[PDB]
RNA sequence: AUAGGUUUGGUCCUAGCCUUUCUAUUAGCUCUUAGUAAGAUUACACAUGCAAGCAUCCCCGUUCCAGUGAGUUCACCCUCUAAAUC
C-alpha cells in the first residue's frame, strides 16, 4: 500500500481487554492504524503490576537500534520508556514532571505545617 | 486402493524423502533416456522414481525429459553462469545417480541448517500475536501477570467503572 | 453425609466399596442414555441441581461416599489411562461436566504434590555456555558521574536562568504570565 | 557521556572482545550544531495556499 | 441391560452356553445375538459365542420360536469355535485387509488403550474373542452374516511374529517410540538362522488405501472421524 | 484495462485553471485588521499574532 | 592441580561407575503410545542395533557439569534521584534480541527511587523463561520443591523423577539446585538407595558430592555387597587423588596397597564405619572363595 | 540485476519458425497435481529473437532472457539448439547418432 | 475523521483558542534541557545509522563474507 | 463415520433420501446476578447534533484515522526507479 509521505515510527501498539491495557512496541507507518498492519514487532510493555510488582517491558535492543539507523521515528512514550530502561537520556518532560509533583508535594507538606 | 504401481511415490512423505537442494545456479535439468536396453536400467529407475523428489525439493528448476534421443542415458544441467554439466548415467544405479548430483550440484548439510537456523529467527518466541505467527496472544497467559478480565474480574478498584 | 469425607481414601478399602465395585473402575457400568449412534460430544453440566439429583447422576455423582480430593490418589487414578497417562475425556467414563473439571483439578494437584505418579523427561540444558564472566551478569565500572555523585547528565538539574532571559520572556508573555517557579524541593517531599 | 545502559553494553562488549582499556566511551557532539528553532528556513522549499 | 438400541436384539446376551451332549461345559463362554430376522413364519437368529481367551465361534439358528432359534444357534456355535491368536492378549498382530463378497474389512492393529473403535458387531465379537485395542472399518454392504465370516475369516488367518521368524528364518525386533532406539526381539527361527539381510527394499510395491494416506497427510475433513465416545 | 482518459483530462485541465488563476501575494496575505481574519479564506490569525 | 568434575580420568570413572542399562536407560515411558514398527534382523543386524542404542544410551547418560554457587548481582549502573518518587512500582527491562546467550543478555531494573540497577540471578532466570519459555520449566517455583513434597517424592523412591524436575527448573549453578541435589544424595545415603541412580546421568554427581564430603563409606559397602569390587577400588583411587595428602592415600602408599587392598587400607584410615566395611568385605572374600 | 525477465534460462522444443527471425518455442515444465501428487507436464509458448533464422521445427533448443525485451512477446534470445531435429550428436561420445543407434562407431577415432 | 469537504460546525465559528500561560523559568530551564536532549539524541542516531550502514557494507564487499564466496567459487570449480 | 432407518412375499446387490454430530441466523415459549467478547437485512432515503485543527501571520494537516462490500484476478515475487524518513 503507498501512502503519501510518511515514515516508518517506532510505537506502542493497545492491545488486550476492557480494563487490562498491554502494549506492544512496533515499528510501524505512521499513517497505520494504531493496532494494524506493522513492519516489524519490537518489544512489549505491560503496564499492570505483575505478582512480584513488576511492570514487565521487553526491548528488542538491536532491531531498535535497526530501525533508527534505518531512518524510524519515536513516538513519545517509547522515548519516555527507553530513557527509563537507561537506552537514552531521561526525557526532558519526565524531569519537568518530576520537579513539578516535588512542588506540588512540598505545597502540601506546607499546608499540612500551616494547619 | 491407490490407483498405479508403487502409489507411494505420490504421498507427501516420499516426495519429501528427497535429500537433493541444487545450488542456486542451476535453472535447467534435462533427462536424457532410453526406454530399452539394460545398461540404462538405472537411469529409467531414476526417472520413475527420483525425478518426482527432485522437483519437489526444487520448484523453480526445469526439468524436462528425452526418450531414446540418444544411445545413452546422460543428465544435463544448465547453470546460470551459462556452464553446462553433463553427468553420464549409464551402467549406474539410480541411487548413484543421485548421490552423484548431490555431491557435485546439491547444497551440503551445513547450509541447509545455516538455512534452517535462519528460518528460526524470524520466528521470535518473544513476540505477541495471532497463533499462526506467535506462540501467545496476550501477556495476560504469562502465570503471574494480570489475567484477562475475560476468564477473572478485575478488582472493582481497577475497573473504570468503579473509578468514575 | 459420609463418615469418609475428612479421609476418602478409607472409603476405597472399605468393603462396602469393593462388595459395590469389586475390581472394576467406578464407571464401568454407566451408560448414558441419548438418541442416536453418536452421543451428544458433551456431558451434561452437572447431575445435582439445588440439591437435587437427575434420573441418571453420573458415576461420581451417584455415590456420594466418592470424594474428588487431591489425597484420594486411589479414585483420581481411575480417570487416567494407565498406558499413556492421559485424563480422560468426559464422554468416555461419563462423568459431568462439573465433576470432570472437579476431577482434573484433583489430578492437577495431586502431579503437583508428588502424590500421583507420570511421567516427567529428561530435557536438556538451557545453555550451552555457563561463563558468568560477561558484564551483563559482572559488574560494570561505574562512570565518573556515578562516582562524584553528579547527575549523569548536567541539565538533569535545574539551573536558575539569568535575570536577563526571564525578563525577555517576561516581555514576549505579556498578560499571559504565571509566577516564577524557584528551584525544586532537592529531595522528593514526604 | 553515554546513556548508562548504552555505556556499560558498550564496556561488556570490549571487555569480551579482549580489550581492555579503562578510557570512558564518549559521543561526540561537535558535529551537531544546534541551531536556533527560529533560523530562517528555506523559502525556496515552502508551499503556497491554493486559489479556492 | 439394553443392545445396540432399546428395542434391538443385537448385543443382547443369551447366558453361557448349554452343557453339550459330548460331556463338557461351557460356563466360560459367553453368547451375544448378532442379528434377529424374521423368515417368511419362523425366525432366524445370528450368534457368537467366546471365552475371552481366543476361542470364539458364530452361528445360525432357524426355528418357529425365537427361544428355540437361540438355543439352536448358541449350542451349534460352541462346536464350530475358532482360535483367534492374539498380540500381547490385547489385539491383533497385524493390519488385515479383507473382502468377504461385498464387504470389505479394514484392522488396524493399535497400542494399548486405544480402545475399540470398530463397528458394533466387530466390537462385540472383538470382546468375545478378548481383542482390546483394534480400529476396524467396514465398506461396501454392511451384511451383518458376511462382515462376521470376513471377520473371523481375517481373524484366523494372521501370522503371528514365530510363524513369520520360522518363515523368514530370521529375527523380528520391534521398535517402540517410547522405548527408544532399543531393539526388542519378540520372536526368534526355532530353526538355524539365516546369515543373509533381508533385500533393502528401495521402495515397496505395497498396495496402499487413499483413506489411510488422507488421513495422514491431514486432507481427512470429516465431521464424524475422531468423535468423542463412551468407553469400549 | 479500459483507459480512464477523462481522468487525464480533468488533471490537465485543474492544472492549467490552476497555473492561469493563480492567487496573487495581494490576494493571499491581506488582513482585515478590524477581525485580524484573511478575507481570502476567512481564518482567523493566531492569538498571539494580533 | 586437583581434578575438576569434568576431567577425563574423572569422566571415565565415574561413567564406569554409573553402568550402561540398557533396559533401565530406556525405560517404556508413560505418553501417547503409538503402533510399534517391525524388523526381519539378521544376528549381525541386531548387534550392530544393540551397539547403536549402546551408543545412544551414552549420549543420554552425559553427566550434567557441577557448577559451584553462583555469587549474587549487585551492581548499579546509575542513580537518577530526580526520578525518586515519581514510579511507586519497578520497571524490568529485558533485551530479547534473539542470537545473545542468556548469560550475556543484559536484564535491567529501574527501581522507584530512580536506581538503575542490574537484576538479580532470580529476576533473571524469571525473564528468561518470560520471554524464551523452555520446557519443563516455570515461572513461578513449583510446589513439589517444599520440604514435605519432595520428603513424599524420597517415600515413593522417586529421587530420579526429583532430580529431572530440578535440572528443568533450576540453574545448575543456582542455590535452589544445589539444594535440592543436596537433599536428594543426603536422602539417597541415609536410606542407601545408590542403585536407583545407577545407569543415569545423576550418579556422577552423586558419587562427586559424596567424595568431596567425604561420606564414600556407604556407597562402597553397597558395592561390596553387590559385588562390583572394580567400581569400589576406583571410588577409593578416586578420593585418594581428590585427597592425596590424607592418611589413607599416605596408607596406600606405605603399604603400596592395590586392588581390595586399597578397600582395606580405607577402612583402617579413614572410614566411619570402616568395620562394617571390613566385615563386608571379608563375606565377600569368603563367598567368592566358596565359589 | 541482469535483466527484466523472470525466466533466465529455458529449454523448449521449437513448433513454430513463420516469423522473420523469431522461432515459437514450446517449453514444458513439471507441476504438482495438488489433489493426485502426480507430476504432470505443463506447456507455455516463448518467442525467440534468431538472427540467423537457423532454427527448425522440432529442434530442441536453449533460450537465454533479453536484458530487456525487445517486442511486446519477444523476451528471449536463442543461446544455441542443443539438439538439431534429425542431426542430434550424442554428448556423451560426440559421434552422430539416429536414435538409439550410432551413425558413425565411437571406436572409429 | 471529518475530510477536508466537511463544512466546520456553527458551534465552533467563534472559538478563539487562547494560549496557555508561561512560566519564564520553567520555560528557560526546559528550553536548554530539550536543546540538550535533542543534540545527544542526535549524536546516538548517527552512532546507529553508521552501524547500519558498516554491517550492509560488512554484508556486500565485505572480507570475510569475500573469503566464503571465493571458497565456494573454488568449490564449484 | 464405529455407523443406523427406509425398496421385496422373501434373500443378495446397487442406489438415492433421511437419522445421529458441531456451528451461525431467525421464529415460538421461557429467562435471575456478575465479568468478557460480538452486534442494520438493505452501495435504499435521511431530520437533528457532533466527527480537523495547529500555529506569531507563512506553511503544515484536513490525501490519514473511521466506513462499506457495490464492482472485481490493480493485492504477491523479481527488474528498474520516483515521491517520503534518516
Ligand atoms: S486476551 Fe489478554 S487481556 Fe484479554
Ligand atoms: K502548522
Ligand atoms: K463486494
Ligand atoms: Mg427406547
Ligand atoms: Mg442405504
Ligand atoms: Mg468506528
Ligand atoms: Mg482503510
Ligand atoms: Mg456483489
Ligand atoms: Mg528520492
Ligand atoms: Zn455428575
Amino acid at each position: 500500500k503507498a501512502y503519501r509521505g510518511g515514515h516508518l515510527t517506532i510505537r506502542l501498539a493497545l492491545g488486550g481487554c476492557t480494563n487490562r491495557p498491554f502494549y506492544r512496541i512496533v515499528a510501524a507507518h505512521n499513517k497505520c492504524p494504531r493496532d494494524g498492519r506493522f513492519v516489524e514487532q519490537l518489544g512489549s510493555y505491560d503496564p499492570l503490576p505483575n505478582s512480584h510488582g513488576e511492570k514487565l517491558v521487553a526491548l528488542n535492543l538491536d532491531r531498535i537500534r535497526h530501525w533508527i539507523g534505518c531512518g524510524a521515528h519515536l513516538s513519545k512514550p517509547m522515548e519516555k520508556l527507553l530513557g527509563l530502561a537507561g537506552f537514552f537520556p531521561l526525557h526532558p518532560m519526565m524531569i519537568t514532571n518530576a520537579e513539578r509533583l516535588r512542588r506540588k508535594r512540598a505545597r502540601e507538606v506546607l499546608l499540612a505545617s500551616q494547619k | 486402493p491407490m490407483k498405479g504401481r508403487f502409489p507411494i511415490r505420490r504421498t507427501l512423505q516420499y516426495l519429501s524423502q528427497g535429500n537433493v537442494v541444487f545450488k542456486d545456479s542451476v535453472k535447467v535439468m534435462t533427462v536424457n533416456y532410453n526406454t530399452h536396453g539394460e545398461l540404462g536400467e538405472g537411469a529409467r529407475k531414476f526417472v520413475f522414481f527420483n525425478i518426482p523428489q527432485i522437483q519437489y525439493k526444487n520448484p523453480w528448476v526445469q526439468i524436462m525429459m528425452f526418450k531414446n534421443m540418444t544411445p545413452s542415458p546422460f543428465l544435463r544441467f544448465y547453470l546460470d553462469s551459462g556452464e553446462q554439466v553433463l553427468v553420464d548415467v549409464e551402467t549406474k544405479s539410480n541411487k548413484e545417480i543421485m548421490e552423484h548430483i548431490r555431491k557435485i550440484l546439491g547444497k551440503n548439510e551445513e547450509t541447509l541448517r545455516e538455512e534452517e537456523e535462519e528460518k528460526k529467527q524470524l520466528s521470535h518466541p518473544a513476540n505477541f500475536g495471532p497463533r499462526k505467527y506467535c506462540l501467545r496472544e496476550c501477556i495476560c497467559e504469562v502465570e503471574g501477570q494480570v489475567p484477562c478480565p475475560s476468564l477473572v474480574p478485575l478488582p472493582k478498584e481497577m475497573r473504570g467503572k468503579y473509578k468514575a | 453425609i459420609s463418615p469418609y469425607k475428612d479421609e476418602p481414601w478409607k472409603y476405597l478399602e472399605s468393603e462396602e466399596y469393593q462388595e459395590r465395585y469389586g475390581s472394576r473402575p467406578v464407571w464401568a457400568d454407566y451408560r448414558r442414555n441419548h438418541k442416536g449412534g453418536v452421543p451428544p460430544q458433551r456431558t451434561r453440566k452437572t447431575c445435582i441441581r439445588r440439591n437435587k439429583v437427575v434420573g441418571n447422576p453420573c458415576p461420581i455423582c451417584r455415590d456420594h461416599k466418592l470424594h474428588v480430593d487431591f489425597r484420594n490418589v486411589k479414585l483420581l487414578e481411575q480417570f487416567v489411562c494407565a498406558h499413556t497417562g492421559i485424563i480422560f475425556y468426559a464422554p468416555y467414563t461419563g462423568v459431568c461436566v462439573k465433576q470432570h473439571k472437579r476431577l482434573t483439578q484433583a489430578i492437577q494437584k495431586a502431579r503437583d504434590h508428588g502424590l500421583l505418579i507420570y511421567h516427567i523427561p529428561q530435557v536438556e540444558p538451557r545453555d550451552l555456555d555457563f561463563s558468568t564472566s560477561h558484564g551483563a551478569v559482572s559488574a560494570t565500572p561505574p562512570a565518573p558521574t556515578l562516582v562524584s555523585g553528579d547527575p549523569w547528565y548536567p541539565w538533569y538539574n535545574w539551573k536558575q536562568p539569568p535575570e536577563r532571559e526571564l525578563s525577555r520572556l517576561r516581555r514576549l508573555y505579556q498578560g499571559h504570565l504565571q509566577e516564577e517557579s524557584g528551584p525544586p524541593p532537592e529531595s522528593m517531599p514526604k | 557521556p553515554y546513556p548508562p545502559l548504552l555505556r556499560a553494553m558498550i564496556i561488556a562488549e570490549r571487555q569480551k572482545n579482549g580489550d581492555t582499556s579503562t578510557e570512558e566511551p564518549m559521543l561526540n557532539v561537535q558535529r551537531i550544531r544546534m541551531e536556533p528553532w527560529d533560523y530562517p528556513a528555506k523559502q525556496e522549499d515552502k508551499g503556497r495556499a491554493k486559489g479556492t | 441391560e439394553r443392545g445396540w438400541s432399546g428395542n434391538s436384539w443385537g448385543g443382547i446376551s443369551l447366558g453361557p452356553p448349554d452343557p453339550g451332549p459330548c460331556g463338557e461345559t461351557y460356563e466360560d463362554f459367553d453368547t451375544r445375538i448378532l442379528e434377529v430376522r424374521n423368515v417368511f413364519k419362523s425366525i432366524r437368529v445370528l450368534v457368537a459365542v467366546g471365552n475371552g481367551k481366543g476361542a470364539a465361534g458364530f452361528s445360525i439358528g432357524k426355528a418357529t420360536d425365537r427361544m428355540d432359534a437361540f438355543r439352536k444357534a448358541k449350542n451349534r456355535a460352541v462346536h464350530h469355535l475358532h482360535y483367534i491368536e492374539r498380540y500381547e492378549d490385547h489385539t491383533i498382530f497385524h493390519d488385515i485387509s479383507l473382502r468377504f463378497k461385498r464387504t470389505h474389512i479394514k484392522m488396524k492393529k493399535q497400542p494399548k488403550g486405544y480402545g475399540l473403535r470398530c463397528h458394533r458387531a466387530i466390537i462385540t465379537i472383538c470382546r468375545l474373542i478378548g481383542i482390546k485395542d483394534m480400529y476396524a472399518k467396514v465398506s461396501g454392504s454392511i451384511n451383518m452374516l458376511s462382515l462376521t465370516q470376513g471377520l473371523f475369516r481375517g481373524l484366523s488367518r494372521q501370522e503371528t511374529h514365530q510363524q513369520l521368524a520360522d518363515k523368514k528364518g530370521l529375527h523380528v525386533v520391534e521398535i517402540r517410540e517410547e522405548c527408544g532406539p532399543l531393539p526388542i526381539v519378540v520372536a526368534s527361527p526355532r530353526g538355524p538362522l539365516r546369515k543373509d539381510p533381508e533385500p533393502e527394499d528401495e521402495v515397496p510395491d505395497v498396495k496402499l488405501d487413499w483413506e489411510d494416506v488422507k488421513t495422514a497427510q491431514g486432507m481427512k475433513r470429516s465431521v464424524w472421524s475422531n468423535l468423542k465416545r463412551a468407553a469400549t | 484495462v479500459r483507459p480512464r482518459l477523462i481522468a487525464e483530462l480533468a488533471r490537465r485541465v485543474r492544472a492549467l485553471r490552476e497555473q492561469l488563476n493563480r492567487p496573487r501575494d495581494s490576494q493571499l496575505y491581506a488582513v482585515d485588521y478590524e477581525t485580524l481574519t484573511r478575507p481570502f479564506s476567512g481564518r482567523r490569525l493566531p492569538v498571539r499574532a494580533w | 592441580k586437583k581434578p575438576t568434575f569434568m576431567d577425563e580420568e574423572v569422566q571415565s570413572i565415574l561413567t564406569k561407575m554409573t553402568g550402561l542399562n540398557l533396559q533401565k536407560t530406556f525405560k517404556p515411558a508413560i505418553q501417547e503410545l503409538k503402533p510399534p514398527t517391525y524388523k526381519l534382523m539378521t544376528q549381525a543386524q541386531l548387534e550392530e542395533a544393540t551397539r547403536q542404542a549402546v551408543e545412544a544410551a551414552k549420549v543420554r547418560l552425559k553427566m550434567p557439569p557441577v557448577l559451584e554457587e553462583r555469587v549474587p548481582i549487585n551492581d548499579v549502573l546509575a542513580e537518577d534521584k530526580i526520578l525518586e518518587g515519581t514510579e511507586t512500582t519497578k520497571y524490568v527491562f529485558t533485551d530479547i534480541s534473539y542470537s545473545i546467550p542468556h548469560r550475556e543478555r543484559f536484564i535491567v531494573v529501574r527501581e522507584p527511587s530512580g536506581t538503575l540497577r542490574k537484576a538479580s540471578w532470580e529476576e533473571r532466570d524469571r525473564m528468561i523463561q518470560v520471554y524464551f519459555p523452555k520446557e519443563g520449566r516455570k515461572i513461578l517455583t513449583p510446589i513439589i520443591f517444599k520440604e514435605e513434597n519432595l520428603r513424599t517424592m524420597y517415600s515413593q523412591d522417586r529421587h530420579v523423577d526429583v532430580l529431572n524436575l530440578c535440572f528443568a527448573q533450576f540453574e545448575p549453578d543456582s542455590t535452589e539446585y544445589i539444594k535440592v541435589h543436596h537433599k536428594t544424595y543426603e536422602d539417597i545415603d541415609k536410606r542407601g538407595k545408590y542403585d536407583l541412580l545407577r545407569s543415569t546421568r545423576y550418579f556422577g554427581g552423586m558419587v562427586w558430592y559424596f567424595v568431596n564430603n567425604k561420606k564414600i563409606d556407604g556407597l562402597l559397602i553397597d558395592q561390596i555387597q553387590r559385588d562390583l569390587i572394580d567400581d569400589a577400588t576406583n571410588l577409593v583411587q578416586l578420593y585418594h587423588v581428590l585427597h592425596p595428602d590424607g592418611q589413607s592415600a599416605q596408607g596406600a602408599k606405605d603399604q603400596a596397597a592395590e586392588g581390595i587392598n586399597l578397600i582395606k587400607v580405607f577402612a583402617k584410615t579413614e572410614a566411619q564405619k570402616g568395620a562394617y566395611i571390613e566385615l563386608t568385605l571379608q563375606t565377600y572374600q569368603e563367598a567368592l572363595s566358596r565359589h | 540485476v541482469r535483466s527484466s525477465v523472470h525466466a533466465r534460462w529455458i529449454v523448449g522444443k521449437v513448433i513454430g519458425t513463420k516469423m522473420q527471425k523469431t522461432a515459437k518455442v514450446r517449453v514444458t515444465r513439471l507441476v504438482l497435481d495438488p489433489y493426485l501428487l502426480k507430476y504432470f507436464n505443463k506447456r507455455k509458448t516463448y518467442f525467440a529473437h534468431d538472427a540467423l533464422q537457423q532454427c527448425t521445427v522440432g529442434d530442441i533448443v536453449l533460450l537465454r532472457a533479453l536484458p530487456v525485451p525487445r517486442a511486446k512477446h519477444v523476451k528471449h534470445e536463442l543461446a544455441e539448439i542443443v539438439f538439431k531435429v534429425g542431426k542430434v550428436i550424442d554428448p556423451v561420445t560426440g559421434k552422430p547418432c539416429a536414435g538409439t543407434t550410432y551413425l558413425e562407431s565411437p571406436l572409429s577415432s | 475523521r471529518k475530510t477536508r469537504h466537511d463544512p466546520l460546525a456553527k458551534s465552533k465559528i467563534e472559538r478563539v483558542n487562547m494560549p496557555p500561560a508561561v512560566d519564564p523559568a520553567e520555560f528557560f530551564v526546559l528550553m536548554e534541557r530539550y536543546q540538550h536532549y535533542r543534540q545527544t539524541v542526535r549524536a546516538l542516531r548517527m552512532e546507529f545509522v553508521s552501524e547500519v550502514q558498516r554491517k550492509v557494507h560488512e554484508a556486500r564487499a565485505g572480507v570475510l563474507a569475500e573469503r566464503k564466496a571465493l571458497k565456494d567459487a573454488a568449490e564449484h570449480r
